[PDB]
């Protein structure tokens, strides 16, 4: 039984084996599949925050393989300990490169997906990575929280695009024509909306003269209501797709995205960290945000009686070990 | 066990954490116990079964090309999703963003005029120029097949496509452009699994050309889906209204 | 007598409103907030000088 069996447990061929001598013989033959490459070496970067940036191929041998004809020879959230309500005390805080965020009560933070391992680059340059600015904590837009809002009214702050502006956005970028209309606006995508409000930040002083750009995220919301009120948040930080792809009107199985439900009730503070999803190694500058980040309404906040009806909040966003490769002329977006 | 309990533990936690605790609650007087997984769940399994995908933009389930004239049924995830049923390969690859596998087609075609036929039918690698109007000269040295079809109709055919795409891993959905100065909103059209450009041909050369109909399964295989989202939605049950809480759960009251 | 000058100042400081309070309506209507100052470790000096602020 030698080369035979494939793909076991199943009446099908899954590929188990990339290659063998036996299949594509001429008496038989298999479905194809493919290996892994390992384009030998180049500053292995990848994900944030893993990538050590040393090469680990040797650098400048430049040996080619084939031999030209003209030369002659060459050679938790487990019930064992549940978080109190905001009445108790129970500090938390949560720095980042100046900035800091201090918070009481219960803090609800996670780490969406686990860091993946390094691959090397396909292109041979060093990384020009600034330590902040383009670090810290980066203030969005303040959003006003209001009564009326029903189950999933993703609330938005004035930096956001528009709902039609997630589809036949145009070129380039921001025209502003999208950006302003009446009622807006649904929510920001990461890459275009972070830049836009804050040109003289480094990290937007690069991402438009560096073309590929290479960042984790992670967004912080921050509202604290009084004892007596009651309402929920979640924070989707949905990842690249047109919202008609994403969601309509729906929300109901949205969770499977990462989510840390803000929760009024014991909570005043919901963070996430996001390693950023992208093919290829490095996305273009000023296209392909691969992050969008919105906020919903679970539940209406209903405030004690004789009280006033809105309520305020703010959106903390910031790069994680930021890269960049390349260089050109500067380039608005 | 013990039964009666006075201090036993409590059920209570936290959901908020984007993390979810799922293990059983300790009960008294019940034994949880495990259960080996049935290897239904698995990708690799799931996707190596044949199914039927939506052809064209829209107006699946099958295409019909007129003769001397070949389609190049792309084969872009991103075009599948565009009028894609609810239920269907359409719509279960909505769930996962990137995906990457050697994809298996076979596809079958009939041809209701009553002449044996052949088609010629070649696979352009991504990125690749596709031949505004395909001669059988230039269409050939992409790759071959030689498909006899039946007089009276149905001669199918499969084919096997290892993973060509430079993308590494080719989006179900792209956020952004693709030609930096022009529009092509929403899609990219170098990430996928080439093209297939078919040209019939008919010996007898007979008047009442007609056209030619087809449809396709597909299946991919070794498979690996790196990011999920959300499914995409079922139609509910009505409600029955007579006897209700049988079935559909009752709420505000 | 020189106080925007190099070298005699560094940086400002500030107190921003970000969430504004929220309470019940038996609450109070407002709270102040006192600020100490008090030099941590490492404040050093030298070079004795009349107190400079009468001349």
């Amino acid at each position: 039984t030698n080369i035979y069996g494939n793909g076991n447990n199943v009446n099908t061929d899954v590929g188990a084996n990339g290659w063998a001598p036996t299949v594509s013989t001429g008496l038989g033959d298999g479905p194809v599949s493919c290996t892994p490459p390992t384009p030998s070496p180049g500053d292995t970067e990848v994900p944030p925050p893993r990538k050590p940036f040393t090469f680990p191929a040797p650098p400048t041998k430049s040996g080619s393989r084939f031999s030209k004809w003209w030369e002659p020879a060459a050679a938790p959230s487990s019930t064992a300990n549940p978080q109190p309500s905001l009445i108790a005390l129970n500090p938390s805080a949560t720095q980042s490169g100046n900035a800091s965020i201090l918070t009481g009560s219960t803090a609800p933070s996670l780490l969406a997906y686990p860091t993946a391992t390094p691959v090397p680059l396909p292109n041979p340059d060093e990384p020009s990575q600034p330590g902040p600015s383009g670090d810290r904590t980066w203030l969005l837009d303040t959003v006003t929280w209001s009564q009326e809002f029903t189950r999933g009214w993703n609330i938005a702050g004035s930096n956001g695009m528009q709902w039609t502006g997630l589809e036949s956005l145009i070129f380039p970028v921001s025209t502003d024509t999208n950006w302003t209309s009446t009622s807006s606006p649904t929510a920001y995508p990461l890459p275009f909306s972070f830049v836009r409000a804050y040109p003289d930040s480094s990290w937007a002083a690069m991402y438009n003269t560096h073309s590929m750009w290479n960042c984790g995220w992670r967004v912080q919301v921050t509202v604290n209501g009084s004892q007596f009120h009651a309402g929920a948040l979640i924070l989707y930080m949905v990842p690249e797709a047109t919202t008609h792809a994403i969601q309509t009107a729906r929300d109901n199985a949205g969770f499977v995205f990462p989510y840390v439900i803000l929760n009024l009730y014991e909570s005043n503070t919901a963070t996430i960290e996001v390693p950023y999803i992208s093919p290829t190694p490095n996305t273009s500058s000023g296209l392909h945000a691969p992050w969008t980040f919105y906020l919903q309404v679970l539940s209406p906040l209903n405030p004690p009686p004789s009280l006033p009806t809105s309520l305020s909040c703010s959106i903390y966003v910031t790069p994680v070990d930021s890269s960049f490769h390349g260089l050109r002329y500067l380039a608005p977006q | 066990t013990l039964t009666e309990d006075l201090d036993a533990p409590q059920d209570t936690g936290n959901i908020e954490n984007g993390a979810a605790d799922n293990s059983p609650q300790p009960r008294t007087t019940f034994d949880y116990t495990g259960n080996p997984l049935p290897p239904d769940t698995k990708l690799e399994n799931f996707f190596s079964f044949y199914r039927l995908l939506p052809m064209g933009g829209s107006g699946a389930p099958s295409l019909s090309f007129p003769a001397d004239e070949g389609t190049i049924i792309p084969l872009d995830p991103i075009n599948w999703l565009k009028g894609a049923d609810v239920s269907g390969i359409a719509a279960m690859l909505s769930c996962f963003t990137y995906i990457a596998a050697d994809l298996r087609i076979t596809l079958r075609f009939s041809n209701p005029n009553d002449n044996p036929a052949t088609m010629l039918v070649a696979f352009a690698p991504p990125g690749a120029t596709i031949p505004l109007k395909p001669t059988r000269q230039m269409l050939s040295n992409f790759y071959m097949a030689e498909v006899p079809v039946s007089a009276a109709t149905s001669t199918m055919v499969s084919f096997s496509i290892p993973y060509t795409s430079p993308l590494s891993a080719i989006p179900t959905s792209y956020f952004g452009w693709e030609d930096w100065s022009g529009t092509n909103f929403g899609q990219l059209s170098s990430g996928s699994w080439g093209n297939l450009m078919l040209i019939p041909s008919l010996s007898v050369d007979s008047a009442i050309p007609f056209d030619f109909q087809l449809s396709c399964w597909v299946a991919f295989g070794n498979f690996k889906a790196w990011v999920p989202r959300p499914p995409p939605p079922l139609p509910p049950l009505p409600t029955p209204a007579a006897n209700a809480e049988r079935t559909v759960a009752v709420i505000k009251q | 007598n020189n106080p925007d000058a190099l070298l005699s100042t560094t940086g400002y400081v500030s107190i921003w409103v970000q969430n504004p309070l929220v309470g019940p309506h038996t609450a109070p209507a407002s709270a102040l907030v006192q600020a100490f100052i008090s030099a941590g470790e490492s404040f050093n000096v030298r070079l004795m000088q009349n107190p400079a602020l009468t001349s």
